[PDB]
DNA sequence: CGCGGACGAAGCCATACCATGTGGGCTGTCGCCTGGA
DNA sequence: TCCAGGCGACAGCCCACATGGCATTCCACTTATCACTGGCTTCGTCCGCG
C-alpha cells in the first residue's frame, strides 16, 4: 500500500513547487477543484478511483490561498490540531467529520475540498501524501479509512487536551 | 583434533535396557548409538571388532532438552491368515492374535552438540561426509540433520562448545549473561549405564557399564539466536568459516 | 550413489494412521504440534504396491520359466525339452545372478520328465533375492536371511505447519424404530486432521546393486520404487475419508557423497490463512539455495511441480512430469 | 478400474448436519475455517436412495432380537417362545454364551451391543432357522441359563448374505470376522472451496394465546447456519465391487445407480425448514485404470469473494485437472457435465449432454 | 497491562451510562458489530481515546463498552447500587442461585468457548445481556481483557472459563451440605 | 483309515479449599526538449 | 553525448453557530442413543476333513 504513498509524495512536492513557481499551470490545475491534469499529473499514476484520487487532491492543492500556499499524521490529526490550536469549533468539525466519514466514494470528493481548503486557510499541515493514499484507499475499503479518521481525530484531541494540563 | 556433530532433526531415540516390545530412549545420546553411526559410516559389518572406536571421548552439550513422545507401533496386522511374522516353532498364530504390538518411545524436537575427541576422528569425519550406509540417529527411520557434522576440524572442540556455538532461542532476561546449558562428561557422577559397545552382532549383543557426569555450565548470552529463522541462519554462517 | 527423494503432498480432512487412542500420530517440531504419518505406514503402503506391479511385470511379460538361454539351452541339456524345469521349478521373484541357480541346480539329477521334488535348494530364492529383499529389508513372513537390511532409508512424514486435531462427532442410526424415536445407534467422536505433509526417502544403490547384480534389474527396482513412492497413499480409513492424492512437489536428487534431507527447512512452522503449497515450495527452494551455497557439491537435481507460478532454481532443471523426471534421473544415476 | 466422480454443488443458507451443539461441522483447511458435510451423512442418503429404487432394505440395526421375535410371533409362536427363540438365534453365534448383549431395560427384548447390517429377507431366513427347532427352543427356555442349539453353520452363512448396499458400502462385525465384507466405494467429506464463517439466526417460538397483563415469546434461542459452494468426491473400485457381487451385470447396475444417487440425493438435516435441495453445478466422472485421484489440493488456497464462486471453482478445477493431467499422464477416460455454458472446460474430457447421459456413457466405457 | 485500561473504561462508562444518555445511546447501537460499521461511527467519541497504542484488542474494548451501555434499566439500577471472577463464574452463580437451566447453560458455554474470534463476538452479546437480565454480578474488566487474549490462541481463554465454571459449580454444590 | 486344524486346559487379580502474561520484513521512479559543455 | 535550464500574461482577503433531547417488558424448552477385536504361555485331544 506504500507503493501509492511514495508516488503521491513525489507528486505533492513537484506540484507544490510548481504552483508557487509557475502561476500558469497553477490556475490551470485549479479550474477543476481537466486536460491540465492529463498533461501534469498523468506521469504520477501507476481502478480509476486512484487516478481521480491523485488529480482531485492536486487541484485542491493548487486552490489554496497564497498565505498557506507559500509554506505521519492523517487528516484526523490535522483536524484535531486545527480545532485545539486555531480555535475551530469542536461541535462543528465533529459533525463535519461524521458527515464526510459516512458517505461513499463520490461523496468524499464533493464534501472534502471545502473542508480541506477551509482548514488550510489557517496554515494547518496536511500530509498530502497520506491524504492521497487515503482517498485511494477509499475505493479498497471505505469504512476502514473513515474509521481511522474519526477515531484518530477523537484520540489525538483528547490526548492533546489531557496533555495540556 | 576432533569434530563437532550436530545431533538434530525431527526425531531421535537412543535406546537402552529394552529387550522386549516396549522400547525406551534416553534424554540424551548414548555413545553406543553414535559409535554405531560412525561404524555404519565406515563400513564395518556387525560382528567385526570395534576396538578402533575405543579411546574416543564424547562430551555432549544439550541445546534444548526436547520432549518425550511414545510411538505406538503395530507390526504384522491386517495381513491375511497366512502371512505374519513366524514363530520359532514355525506355527503361525491366529490372525486375530497374529500381529505383535510394540510401543517404542522416542525423543522429539531436541538438538545436541557433541564434541568428538579421538585418534581416528579425522577418518570418522571423512566417513560421515560420505558413508557406506545411511547414517541415522537412534533408529533407521529417523533421518539425521543435514548439518550432521557442524565443524569438521577443530583443536580442543570442547572449548568450542563452551563458547562461540549457536543456541536455539530461549527466554533471556534483560542485559543478562551467564545462561546455563548442561553438558555431559564421562565421585560426582550422575549415573552408570550400558553404553560402551563390545559387539553389535545380532546373534550376541554385548555391552558394558559406563559412567556419566552431567555438569551444568555457564555460557555467555551472546549465542542465543532470535525468535524464528535466525537460529538456522546463524548456524549456516557458523559452518561457513569452516574452510577458513 | 544416493537417490534422495522429497515430496510435498497435501492430504485433505482424513485420518491416515491413528494413534493408540484414535488421534493421528503427531510430532512436536520447532515447538509446534504437527500431525504425522509413520514411516512404516508409507512403507507397507509402497511395498504392498511395488510387488503388486514389479512382482507382476510380469508372469505374462518377462516370466521366470523363460530361461535356459544360459544354462539349459546354450548348455546341451535337451535344447528342445527345455521345459525340463521350467515345469520343474514350480512343484517370489528373483533377479538374474540368483537365477543362475534357478537354471543351474535345475539341471543334473536324471531328469524325470519322462512322465521333480528337490526344492530345499531352489527355495533359497529370498536367501539371495527376491530383489524385493534388497530394496526393502527382509520379508515379513520369512525368517531372517543374511540380509536383514535395508538400503531404502525411509523418513517419517510430518506437516509443514502446525495442525491441531479436530473432533468429528459422529453417530450410528438404527433402522428399526420403537415408539420412542431418535434413539440413534451409538453416539461417538472420531478425530481427524488435514494438512500438507512433507515426505522423504533415500535409496543407496552403491551398497545396493552388490547384493543383486544386473544394474538393469536394479535400475528397474529403483524406478518402480520411486513411482510407487509418489503413487501410493496409505490404506487407513480411506473408505470413509477418500484422501487419495499426488504430491504437489516432487524433487529427486542423485548425490554421490551422502544423502541429505530438507526437513529442517520446515522447522519454523508456517502460519496461514492462505494456502501452504506455494509457500512450502518457495521455502524449500530457499533452503536448498542456502544449503547448496554453503555445502557446494557436484550433484544432480530435478523436480516436477503442479504449479507453474514460481520458478524453483535450486531444485535443478524443472522436468515436465513425474515419470519423465524419474526416467531421466534413474538414467542420470549411472 | 476406479470410477472417480467429482462434483461442485452450491448449497444455500442452510445447516445440513449439525455438530453436537447445533453448529455445522467445520474443517480448518488451508488455514481457514470451512463448513463441511460429513461423509457418513451423504453415504446414508445415497444408500437409502439406491436401496429405495432397488428395494433391498439393507437394514442396519441393534434390535434384531425384537424383529426376530416379531417374525416368530407372526408364524405361530407364543410371545415368550418367540422371545426365547430369537435369544437362542443370537446366543448361538458367538464363541460361548453367544454375542454380547446389553442390560435389558423393559421386559422387552434386549438390544445387542454391535450394529448388524442385513437385508430383510436375511432376518426372515433367520426366523426360519429358528422355526426349524421349535421343540428344542421350548426345551431350552425351561432351564435357567440356556445355551446355543442352533446350527451355527447355516445361521452364520445367513448373516453373510450380501446386498447392493452391503456390496458397495461394506460391513463390520467384530464377533464374526467371517461375515465382514469390505466396502468398495471411497467416499470423501465435502468441504467448501472458500472460507465461510457460521452465522446465527435468532428465532422466537411465540405462544398463540395471550396472557393477562404482558405478552412475551414462548421461547427465544439462536441456531447456527451457513451457506456455501461445497466440493464433493467419491471413488468406486469396480474390481472389488465385482468381486463382492460376483456377477458383472448386477455390479454395473449398482455402480450406475450409485452415481445417479450420488448426484441426485441431498441429506435430510433440518431440510424441513430450509429447503436446501439442490444439484451439483459441475459433474466430472473419470475412469482410471491405475489409481483413484481426488482434486482436494486444488481447493486448498481459499477463495476470496464479493463475486461469485461457481465460475471460479469451475475454471479452477479445470486448471488443476489440466496441469495435473500433464504431470501424471495416463490413458484414462474423462467426461463432464455443467450447468453453466459461459466458459468451455476442455481438460475435463468430452462434454456430455446431461448427468444421466454422462453416467450411462461412463459406466458403459468401464 | 491491559486490565488497567479495562478498569478505566469500566469506570467512566459505568458512571457515564447512568449519568448522561447521549453516550449511552451512541454506544448502545454498537453491540455485536465491527468497529468500522457506520452505525457505530458515533461511539468513537467516547471509546477511541482508551485503546492502547492486533484488532482483537479494539474489538474487545468497543464490543464490551457497547454491552455495558445496552443493558436493561434494571441491570443498571442494580449496577449503580453503590482472584476476581470471569464471566464463567457468573454463569455458575446464575444457574445455582437464580434457577437457570443447567443442561442448557453448559451447552451454551461449551458452544461459545468452542468458537473463533468472530463467534465469541456474535454469540456473546445476547448471552451477557441475558445474564444481566437475571442481574448476576458480572465483572467487565476481566471480560474485556479476556476477549483481548481471545485472539492469540482459542485455548487459553476458553479452557479457563469452562474449568472455572465447573469448578465453581461443584464448590457451590459441595458448600450446600 | 489317516489326519488338519482349532481350541482348551490354568496361573492370574489387589480418634483426640486457590493459577498464569505474548507477539515484528518487503518494494520500486521519470517531463521533455534545446542548448552548452 | 550528457547535464542543465525552461516552459507569455493567469489576484489579492475574510468570515465559518449557537442547544436540546437519546424509552420502556418479556420470553430462553424437551429426550434418546453412547459397541467390539487382540496382540500370554504347550500340549493333547476333539471335531471335522481327505
Amino acid at each position: 500500500s506504500d507503493y501509492i504513498l511514495q508516488h503521491a509524495d513525489a507528486l505533492v512536492k513537484r506540484v507544490s513547487k510548481l504552483i508557487v513557481n509557475e502561476p500558469a499551470a497553477r490556475a490551470a490545475l485549479r479550474r477543476g477543484v481537466m486536460l491540465a491534469a492529463h498533461r501534469v499529473v498523468a506521469p504520477y499514476v501507476p481502478v480509476h478511483a486512484v487516478e481521480r484520487a491523485f488529480y482531485a487532491v492536486a487541484a485542491i492543492m493548487a486552490a489554496q490561498p497564497r498565505s498557506a500556499r507559500d509554506q505521519r499524521p492523517n487528516l484526523g490529526v490535522s483536524l484535531a490540531q486545527a480545532v485545539f490550536d486555531k480555535g475551530l469549533n469542536a461541535d462543528s468539525t465533529e459533525q463535519r467529520l461524521h458527515l464526510i466519514a459516512r458517505q461513499n466514494l463520490d461523496g468524499v470528493h464533493r464534501h472534502l475540498p471545502r473542508l480541506v481548503l477551509y482548514l488550510r486557510s489557517d496554515q494547518v499541515h496536511i500530509d498530502w501524501g497520506i491524504l492521497i493514499r487515503d482517498l485511494a484507499r477509499w475505493g479498497h475499503t471505505p469504512r476502514h479509512v473513515a474509521r481511522e479518521w474519526v477515531q484518530d481525530y477523537h484520540r489525538t484531541l483528547e490526548t492533546l487536551t489531557r496533555q495540556a494540563e | 583434533s576432533g569434530f563437532l556433530l550436530r545431533l538434530a532433526g525431527p526425531m531421535q531415540s537412543w535406546g537402552e535396557h529394552s529387550m522386549f516390545g516396549e522400547r525406551d530412549t534416553l534424554p540424551y545420546p548414548s555413545r553406543s548409538g553414535l559409535i554405531g553411526m560412525f561404524a555404519a559410516a565406515q563400513g564395518v559389518r556387525r560382528g567385526d571388532p570395534l576396538d578402533r572406536y575405543k579411546e574416543l571421548k564424547f562430551t555432549v552439550r544439550v541445546d534444548r532438552p526436547g520432549v518425550r513422545l511414545v510411538d505406538f507401533h503395530t507390526i504384522g496386522g491386517g495381513l491375511p491368515k497366512e502371512r505374519t511374522v513366524p514363530t520359532a516353532a514355525g506355527e503361525r498364530r491366529d490372525p486375530k492374535k497374529a500381529t505383535i504390538v510394540t510401543s517404542r518411545s522416542y525423543l522429539a524436537d531436541a538438538v545436541f552438540t557433541v564434541a568428538v575427541t579421538g585418534p581416528e576422528a579425522d577418518t570418522i569425519a571423512d566417513a560421515l561426509a560420505a558413508p557406506y550406509w545411511q547414517p541415522y540417529l537412534g533408529r533407521r527411520a529417523f533421518v539425521p540433520d543435514p548439518l550432521l557434522v557442524l565443524r569438521r576440524r577443530v583443536a580442543d572442540p570442547v572449548r568450542e562448545l563452551v563458547e562461540a556455538v549457536p543456541l536455539p532461542h530461549r527466554r533471556v532476561e534483560e542485559d543478562a549473561a551467564t545462561v546455563l546449558v548442561d553438558l555431559i562428561y564421562e565421585t560426582r557422577t550422575l549415573t552408570v549405564l550400558n553404553d560402551v559397545p563390545l559387539s553389535f552382532d545380532s546373534k550376541s549383543r554385548r555391552y558394558s557399564t559406563r559412567q556419566i557426569r552431567v555438569v551444568p555450565t555457564e555460557v555467555p548470552a551472546t549465542l542465543v539466536a532470535g525468535p524464528g529463522r535466525d537460529y538456522q541462519n546463524k548456524l549456516f554462517t557458523y559452518v561457513k568459516q569452516c574452510a577458513e | 550413489t544416493f537417490v534422495d527423494i522429497h515430496a510435498i503432498q497435501t492430504l485433505p480432512y482424513s485420518n491416515i494412521n491413528r494413534d493408540d487412542l484414535g488421534s493421528p500420530k503427531t510430532v512436536v517440531y520447532g515447538g509446534k504440534e504437527r500431525t504425522r504419518v509413520s514411516s512404516q505406514s508409507w512403507k507397507r503402503a509402497v511395498r504392498h504396491e511395488v510387488e503388486a506391479r514389479l512382482g507382476d511385470k510380469a508372469v505374462r511379460t518377462r516370466r521366470i520359466i523363460s530361461e535356459i538361454a544360459k544354462r539349459l539351452r546354450e548348455r546341451g541339456w535337451d535344447a528342445d525339452l527345455a521345459d525340463a524345469g521350467a515345469r520343474q521349478v514350480v512343484l517370489f521373484y528373483l533377479p538374474v545372478p540368483a537365477i543362475d541357480e534357478l537354471a543351474a541346480i535345475a539341471d543334473e539329477h536324471r531328469d524325470a520328465v519322462a512322465k521333480i521334488l528337490p526344492a530345499d535348494r531352489i527355495t533359497e530364492v529370498l536367501k539371495s533375492r527376491n530383489v524385493s529383499v534388497n530394496l526393502f529389508g527382509r520379508m515379513l513372513a520369512e525368517l531372517p536371511s543374511t540380509e536383514v537390511d535395508g538400503a531404502v532409508q525411509f523418513a517419517h512424514a510430518f506437516t509443514v505447519h502446525g495442525t491441531t486435531v479436530e473432533v468429528d462427532f459422529f453417530t450410528a442410526v438404527d433402522d428399526i424404530p420403537k415408539e420412542n424415536d431418535h434413539g440413534s445407534g451409538h453416539m461417538n467422536a472420531g478425530q481427524f486432521s488435514a494438512g500438507t505433509f512433507y515426505r522423504y526417502a533415500n535409496v543407496n544403490l552403491d551398497r545396493l546393486v552388490e547384493n543383486t547384480g544386473d544394474a538393469q534389474t536394479a535400475r528397474t527396482a529403483v524406478a518402480e520404487f520411486l513411482r510407487a513412492f509418489l503413487s501410493t497413499v496409505p490404506s487407513g480409513k480411506q473408505n470413509a475419508t477418500a484422501a487419495m492424492t499426488l504430491p504437489d512437489l516432487v524433487h529427486i536428487a542423485v548425490r554421490f557423497d551422502r544423502p541429505i534431507s530438507f526437513a529442517p527447512a520446515f522447522e519454523t512452522a508456517l502460519y496461514g490463512s492462505d494456502g501452504y503449497t506455494l509457500r512450502a515450495c518457495q521455502e524449500l527452494n530457499n533452503y536448498a539455495e542456502r544449503l547448496r551455497e554453503v555445502w557446494p557439491d557436484d550433484a544432480i537435481r530435478g523436480y516436477a511441480t503442479v504449479e507453474n507460478k514460481t520458478d524453483l532454481a535450486a531444485l535443478g532443471e524443472r522436468y515436465d512430469s513425474y515419470p519423465a523426471l524419474i526416467d531421466a534421473m534413474v538414467a542420470a544415476a549411472f
